[PDB]
């Protein structure tokens, strides 16, 4: 089983972005910032 | 004159009770009483939102 994000390729070192502020405590860092 | 006067007044001087302004003692502030809970409802509702 697998769920490729996009282009069906994999094993890519994607960085984490500071994202946008959501809650006064959470400091979330995301990557993205019949598909899957 | 030059004559001694008998001192026969038995002194009863009862100092009055001095006034006391009682403080409103605060043991735990509102911040401590709000932080004493593991589960804060407001934070949970903000996370759900
Ligand atoms: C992406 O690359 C990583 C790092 O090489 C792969 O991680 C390996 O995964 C296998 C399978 O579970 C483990 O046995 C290895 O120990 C992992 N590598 C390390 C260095 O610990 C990962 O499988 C790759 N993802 C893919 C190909 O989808």
């Amino acid at each position: 089983f697998v769920a490729y994000h996009r282009d069906s390729y994999e094993n890519k070192t994607m960085q984490l972005m500071p994202d946008d502020y959501s809650n006064t405590h959470s400091t979330r860092y995301v990557t993205v910032k019949e598909t899957s | 004159s030059s004559i001694s006067t008998v001192d026969s007044m038995i002194a009863l001087d009862i100092d009055p009770l001095e006034n006391t302004d009682f403080r409103v003692l605060e043991l735990y502030s509102q911040k401590e009483l709000r932080s004493s809970n593991v589960f804060d409802l407001e934070e949970i509702m903000r996370e759900f939102n």
